[PDB]
């Protein structure tokens, strides 16, 4: 491939360099339409710039914390983070949200991986290792309420079981409702003059829920859970503007107040270099 | 001019005619047929009475009246008396058989009720006591006088609640059993024919019922002004395809 | 490839790819036509 | 020795993978099977059997007598029931169908809605179903239920009439778990013209109502039913 | 596959949407036999309603708990969870019973997992590995009992040994006496006027047994099993009304008295939407 | 059973490996897929639209 | 060689390899030639 | 393979049912031998008592 | 497949499916047939 | 390097499972056959020879 052919002096009528921008187009003007160039090849495919690859790796998408303790007198397991859960979504943390956002649509499979590591704040003795449970609830599922509810049983519901300090792996079709996931939806979920406005009403895929398996120990133990996502098998439809100013929710596209101007001011002139 | 509507069934040496039948159903669309070869495992040669087992006996009769929850029979249990059959029934170790059962409750133009007829394989009932309470034997072969779940709770017997089936599943939801309606706007009688269904293939007719026949009133009888309220229900039922295997003494068996 | 010897141990089995709900939908002895009337 | 390197994922026990396994029992013949009439291969099979809707849900205890729908004689252009389509929940839950639905996350397809009539064969009545899609209130009042998917049933010798509620969605999935975005629609009944009893005769007659699958129907995403639960191990 | 075809307007003699619901029969009426349709296609086949996908995933059947200790003085093993067992069976736990009971007979091959997890409940040391026992026990053989008799030689009996916080899997064959087995039974073990009524008579499968191999460590370790069950190779006969009303008892069908109405009422008329 | 060594390396996580995995939802059927104008496919292509440079940055 | 049955559980996809930058750089109507004046 | 054939009624001079035990001999004497059997198939093969088997775990 | 040298360390054997009980069941001398008399 | 994953069950010992292993005594040689009347295959071979029954029990 040629990323420059040769080309000599011009003299010509044919201008390939004067447009009008006003028609919306780029373009495509080369070097070689305005200087004389020699030839040369490109050496490149362009490999990673596919979208596949740019959405393509394991990006850190949750944290969350459970602790393994006596639950004898606890009258509020979820609040004792006895076992915790998670409204999945993908926009919480936002390094790959930027990334997704460069997009309207977009439609993949999920690789999911998931790390649990233990800490023991409180001077301790022996640790018997822990693990954990990992159980997807979907919507219109009987949520869990105590850290061994039936709910657990999971008999219907896929779960994954690994020990704490390991990874856990596994990975989801795309479960979307329609055709693609939404990025962005100037909607409503119907013409309520009060509801929610955003892709939030779109986006209710659940929620994802953690607990050990083991019962308590004399010490107290902490169990932190990092989830990981991939997306494999990617199609993105529209491209955007890059998001500029801060986040502030998940699913809305607000930005908070008295923000900082994001141009660089320049330190002297138009004129400076 | 042959209706859906008018029906004739001849078997043995007995004959049942309809002229208001809504078709008949064939239970998981499959006609009685004896054990194959390949099917067996007892090596006894079978006895196949034919025509004096597999005729219609007419149980006594049952009232439908305003008040009335539903009855249930259980097979072969509800035929353990019918002439030859039963006899042959207490003779064998093991017996098989499929039925032609025919529900009838015919009324005038001006009555309006409606009884839903189901077959139910394997209908384990459930005791009135809860817990791991059993439900004695007697109390699940009631024979041809069926159980009257308008009858009260007692001991050692089933429950008798219809909303529930007498099993913890929704009256609503029998109609995923062989089934049929006798709607008297309609219909004036219901007839199904019942394979013979079991996990081996030929059982005792004793220790284990295969099929619970159940006939409950949905809509309420109501009948035309100064009517008697009520309406005898006929169950007329035919085994067919009969065989038993295993004969001896003759067993004897509670109560 | 199965790894062991016995049926019991290979994995799930494949669908079905039977269906055919007739025999819990239409167990009527005379075939009912849809169109024609249901009672003649 | 050939080298290998283990991947992320290692040891975990995933409840819904699908692997090979070691028999405890090598060499051992299960019992022969015999034929049994009844062989289910999909749950897409079942749930296009009708079943009975409780859709006169208003008694306080469960009663034989909320699967029946009461019909008033010479009643005129009034509304004979009414009920929301969220199949998931309120009538819809306790039937075969409802209880299949719950065993999934997402739905699509068309229902299929019969009322069967029970009154005296010398009476007549003439009724309209409606089926009003997404978007719209449930109607109130038969002028507006007529403007969207209806029949005129007329009452006869063919007692039951069967609608169906064609799907009608932007989305080609809905949550079978009630939801806004998702909803499906409302379903009225009125009376056309009404309910004539011959002499006689008295008092209400009811209609039973069914409700199935059409064969259009997908269900996907399997989970956990709310229908169920419990507080400790049972024991015999 | 089309899911809907084309459609037009009718006046015809032929009413497909009047029918005769007493005989038995759910008509096959579709959306264009009685609105205009247009052709779609189903894009659908089916497959996760399969009955192998719907029986197919490993769901909890039981959890016991064994205790590693000092025997020394103890009379009677089996009572302090020196060892236990379990008189095997799967209609224990219900999310797994109300989804196999929706069939009369069923016929399988079973996929066992067995996680076993560890708790050290009195402030403790060092933790050394546990390597747990399951061992079945069919019908007519020496029951143990002690947690180190001749039983656990198990010569001619399979069992596997796993370590705690490990899993254990294995396979078990259709062990059915007959062709398929009874999810339900009318019937008696003999026509006496006492002996128990239901399944359970037709269902004695045997126990299982499980024992930590370990001898004593100083301090006491709690273990916990947990019973997985996949069924693979499903065959499922005569569909059967959802289960409405709880449970009651491993095997019987009874419901508990003044229970509640299990039907929603409505608030507000049968007119309400 | 066939004798293996394990590498450096094995039990490690890299974020930006591409391996199989079990599918959680075993026979799931997605969404069909319907055309929507618009699709990108490498970021390439779009550096190519010209858009504004905030050039008169002083302010 | 996929040891799964599933297509969500394969590797990612490999590239695309399309690349056609017109629906983006040149959505106009009628087609503008480099060199031929913009505006005509 | 089958397990039992089908017999009917016998009125033989060939009694299989008398034999002479002192021999040593186990006659091989079937159901079919003293009552009408019908055909019946085996459907298993003996595999699970093999000597292999019964050593082997 | 078997990834080892010798033969002791293939797993077990395969069923004899041989079989013949008559070494144990009649080993006498001259041939006795069922419905023949035993003694003559 | 070939990239696995193991799955549940691995490092179990099941006493009814049949794989390979290593020999101890590589490349030792057994002593020949020689032949030996009675060779039994089954079990179920010699539970076809008639054994007396204690049916008098009594004492
Ligand atoms: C946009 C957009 C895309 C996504 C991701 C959707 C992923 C589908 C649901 O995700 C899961 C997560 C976890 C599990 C799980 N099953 C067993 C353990 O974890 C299943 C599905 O979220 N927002
Ligand atoms: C109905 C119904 C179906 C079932 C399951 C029957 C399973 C057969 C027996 O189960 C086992 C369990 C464990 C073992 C075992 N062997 C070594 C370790 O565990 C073998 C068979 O139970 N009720």
């Amino acid at each position: 491939t040629v990323a420059s052919i040769s080309s000599g002096p011009k003299h010509t009528q044919k201008v390939p360099i004067l447009t009008a921008n006003e028609t919306g187009a780029t373009m495509p003007v080369l070097p070689s339409d305005s200087i004389e160039t020699r030839t040369t090849y490109m050496h490149f495919n362009g490999s990673e710039t596919d979208v596949e690859c740019f959405l393509g790796r394991a990006a850190c998408v949750h944290v969350t914390e459970i602790q393994n303790k006596d639950a004898t007198g606890i009258d509020n397991h979820r609040e004792a983070k006895l076992f915790n859960d998670w409204k999945i979504n993908l926009s919480s943390l936002v390094q790959l949200r930027k990334k997704l956002e460069l997009f309207t649509y977009v439609r993949f499979d999920s690789e999911y991986t998931i790390l649990a590591t233990a800490s023991q704040p409180d001077s301790a003795n022996y640790s018997s290792n822990l693990v954990v449970q990992a159980m997807y609830v979907p919507p219109g599922a009987p949520n869990p309420k105590e850290w061994d509810d039936y709910t657990w049983q999971s008999a219907s519901n896929p779960s994954v079981f690994f020990k704490v300090g390991d990874t856990s792996r596994f990975s989801v079709p795309y479960v979307g409702l329609a055709s693609a996931y939404n990025c962005f939806y100037d909607g409503y979920s119907h013409d309520d003059a009060e509801t929610q406005y955003g892709i939030t009403v779109l986006s209710h895929m659940g929620s994802m829920a953690f607990r050990i398996v083991n019962e308590h120990d004399e010490h107290k133990t902490l169990v932190k859970i990092r989830v990981y996502h991939r997306a494999k098998h990617v199609e993105a439809w529209i491209p955007r503007a890059p998001r500029a100013l801060p986040y502030t929710s998940i699913g809305r596209t607000n930005y908070p107040k008295n923000t900082e101007p994001v141009i660089k001011k320049r330190k002297g002139d138009i004129k400076s270099y | 001019g042959y209706s859906d509507r008018v029906q004739q069934i001849t078997l043995g040496n007995s004959t049942i005619t309809t002229q208001e039948a809504a078709n008949a159903v064939v239970c998981y669309a499959e006609w009685p047929e004896y054990l194959p070869d390949v099917d067996a495992s007892d090596v006894n040669k079978t006895s196949k009475p034919d025509t004096s087992v597999c005729r219609f006996y007419t149980l006594d009769s049952k009232t439908w009246t305003t008040g009335s929850k539903g009855w249930c029979w259980k097979l072969p249990d509800a035929l353990k008396d019918m002439g030859v059959f039963g006899q042959n029934m207490f003779f064998h170790s093991l017996g098989r058989s499929g039925y032609t059962v025919h529900v009838q409750c015919n009324a005038t133009k001006f009555h309006s009720g409606c009884l839903l007829v189901v077959v139910i394989p394997e209908h384990q009932l459930a005791s009135h006591e809860g817990g791991n309470v059993s439900v004695k034997y007697t109390f699940t072969h009631p024979g041809e006088r069926g159980i009257d779940l308008s009858s009260a709770n007692e001991v050692g017997g089933p429950v008798k609640d219809v909303l529930y089936n007498m099993n913890g599943t929704l009256l609503g939801n029998l109609l995923i059993f062989p089934h049929q309606f006798i709607n008297l706007r309609t219909n004036n009688t219901a007839t199904i024919v019942i394979p013979y269904i079991n996990s081996v293939p030929i059982d005792s007719m004793t220790r284990h019922n295969n099929v619970s026949l159940m006939v409950i009133p949905i809509a309420p009888l109501t009948v035309p002004t100064g009517a008697t309220p009520s309406l005898p229900i006929t169950v007329t039922i035919a085994p067919m395809c009969t065989e038993f295997s295993g004969i001896r003494s003759k067993s004897i068996v509670p109560q | 490839i199965n790894y062991y010897k016995d049926a019991a141990s290979t994995s799930s089995a494949g669908q079905s790819l039977s269906m055919d709900p007739s025999k819990f939908t239409e167990p009527v002895k005379d075939l009912m036509l849809k169109g024609a009337p249901a009672l003649n | 020795g050939l080298p290998t390197t283990t991947l992320p994922g290692s040891g975990q026990f995933l409840t819904t993978d699908d692997r090979q396994s070691p028999s405890a029992l090598p060499n051992y013949e299960p019992t022969p099977r015999i034929h049994i009439p009844g062989k289910v291969h999909n749950l897409l099979e079942i749930i296009q059997v009708d079943t009975l809707i409780p859709m006169n849900n208003t008694h306080t205890k469960d009663e034989v007598n909320s699967y029946l729908i009461p019909l008033n004689a010479n009643r005129q252009n009034e509304q004979v029931f009414g009920t929301n389509l969220f199949i998931g929940d309120g009538v819809f839950k306790t039937t075969l169908l409802g209880e299949i639905v719950q065993y999934y996350t997402h739905w699509s397809g068309s229902l299929r809605f019969s009322l069967m009539y029970t009154g005296p064969a010398l009476s007549s009545a003439k009724l309209i179903l409606a089926y009003t899609p997404p978007g719209a209130r449930g109607p109130q009042d038969r002028r507006e239920a007529m403007l969207g998917t209806h029949v005129v049933w007329d009452i006869g010798l063919q007692s039951t009439i069967v609608m169906t509620i064609p799907w009608t969605s932007g989305v080609q999935f809905r949550y079978t778990d009630p939801d806004t975005y998702t909803s499906a629609g409302f379903l009225s009944c009125w009376y056309q013209t009404s309910l004539i009893l011959p002499p006689e005769t008295t008092g209400q007659v009811y209609l039973l109502s069914f409700i199935s699958a059409c064969p259009d129907f997908k269900l996907r995403l399997m989970k956990d039913t709310q229908t169920i639960s419990q507080t400790v191990a049972l024991t015999e």
